[PDB]
DNA sequence: CGTGTCAGACAAG
RNA sequence: CUUGUCUGACACG
């Protein structure tokens, strides 16, 4: 049984840029063949994995010669250079050498681009689910970067950090930003006992949090 | 033009046995060795095993055999997968490679059957607008079982400045939120309408 | 020890 | 395309 591990678990890079991903393997891949049976596999989001790397070094139909494979023994590099933004996704190495095929962890490609700032939205409880005893509020933070954002929740001026919902999505690939939803679902019996309700995020982009707010 | 189609999703109840499908076109199916795979929504990947379509011999991952049996009908270009005694842990995404040489590395893959283990009930979701307090919009589907909803905006149009997040998972419901950002000429004016369609309790549709 | 199927590679005529 | 092979897998005897 061996085991694969990626030395880059996350690596920004910028358009052009080239990166070096490196999977050292746990023993030797070098199977009696003299060759070595390690693959780099793309999985772009939404998706199921595509093959890219196939010997340690040959590239699969499809490939340019931006993607080279190096390395021999227990130390393999994948070099993906001149970078693009349709080559988001994690890359994993896979050995097809001994008796279970195992992959690597991954490796989060994740393109470097300005600093943008949320477009937070906040939205109060629906008419048709307050009739069914439930208040939802939902919260955007849409089209920013870096994808380090905190969101926070006040009921009524308090930190209400109970029955949150955060969702976040992949780096979109045109944009190249991040967008995140949280959602505070309460009663109405508990929603209608307070009036101000906020959602903040503090990112790089901002001295400031950035607050939204509404009283009905 | 090979391409690789596997069955649709699946939910069964802890304690079960369950079949995957994955047909085969563009090919000789009885040529090229057949590879499953696993990856845990979130998670990397783990190889499963592999079947020599032409003889139905199969090589399982030590931890698999038990969980998974390889069988095909040659005939059909149809490959199955069996899981029998089903946990929490293996409710994930079940891939479909073929293999390139030597039944050890894979070149294509299936688009992947999400299978989710759990005895929780069908819910139908339940579609709420979003109105403000350009401007943005947004459509709300809360408590649903089990994945997949499809969200798509007039009908599959507006495709740009819509944000569709994943579904977050909370005491065996679902949870789904998308936002569309629109010019402001548009929503006092024109209407945008959501549609959601749940493929196993409904398929609802309401405007802003 | 051998035999068959299957493919992916090769050097040379 | 033909010849001489190399290689991994599975089945079988």
């Amino acid at each position: 049984d061996v085991l694969m591990t990626q030395t880059p678990l996350s690596l920004p890079v910028s358009l052009g840029d080239q990166a070096s991903i490196s999977c050292r393997s746990s023993q030797s891949i070098v199977h009696s063949n003299g060759n070595t049976y390690l693959e780099w596999y793309l999985q772009k989001p939404g998706q199921s994995p595509k093959l890219l790397i196939y010997k340690v070094s040959n590239r699969f139909s499809g490939v340019p010669d931006r993607f080279s494979g190096s390395g021999s023994g227990t130390d393999f590099t994948l070099k993906i250079s001149r970078v693009e933004a349709e080559d988001l996704g994690v890359y994993y190495c896979f050995q097809g050498s001994h008796v279970p095929y195992t992959f690597g962890g991954g490796t989060k490609l994740e393109i470097k681009r300005a600093d943008a700032a949320p477009t937070v939205s906040i939205f109060p409880p629906s008419s048709e689910q307050l009739t069914s005893g439930g208040a939802s509020v939902v919260c955007f933070l849409n089209n920013f970067y870096p994808k380090d954002i905190n969101v926070k929740w006040k009921i009524d001026g308090s930190e209400v950090q109970n029955g949150v919902l955060n969702s976040w999505t992949d780096q979109d690939s045109k944009d190249s930003t991040y967008s995140m939803s949280s959602t505070l679902t309460l009663t109405k019996d508990e929603y209608e006992r307070h009036n101000s309700y906020t959602c903040e995020a503090t990112h790089k982009t901002s001295t400031s949090p950035i607050v939204k707010s509404f009283n009905r | 033009e090979v391409q690789l189609q596997q069955s649709g999703p699946e939910l069964v109840k802890p304690g079960a046995s369950v079949k995957m499908s994955c047909k085969a076109s563009g090919y000789t199916f009885t040529s090229y060795v057949m590879h499953w795979v696993k990856q845990k929504p979130g998670q990397g990947l783990e190889w499963i095993g592999f079947i020599n379509l032409y003889n139905d011999g199969t090589k399982y991952n030590e931890k698999f055999k038990g969980k998974a049996t390889l069988t095909s009908d040659k005939s059909s270009s149809t490959a199955y997968m069996e899981l029998s005694s089903l946990t929490s842990k293996d409710s994930a995404v079940y891939y479909c490679a073929r293999d390139y040489y030597g039944s050890r590395w894979f070149d294509y893959w299936g688009q992947g059957t999400t299978l989710t283990v759990s005895s929780a009930k069908t819910t139908a979701p339940s579609v709420y607008p979003l109105a403000p307090v350009s401007v943005t919009l947004g459509c709300l589907v809360k408590g649903y079982f089990p994945e997949p909803v499809t969200l798509t905006w007039n009908s599959g149009s507006l495709s740009s400045g819509v944000h569709t997040f994943p579904a977050v998972l909370q005491s065996d419901l679902y949870t789904l939120s998308s936002s569309v950002t629109v010019t402001s000429s548009t929503w006092p004016s024109q209407s945008i309408t959501c549609n959601v369609a749940h493929p196993a309790s409904s398929t609802k549709v309401d405007k802003k």
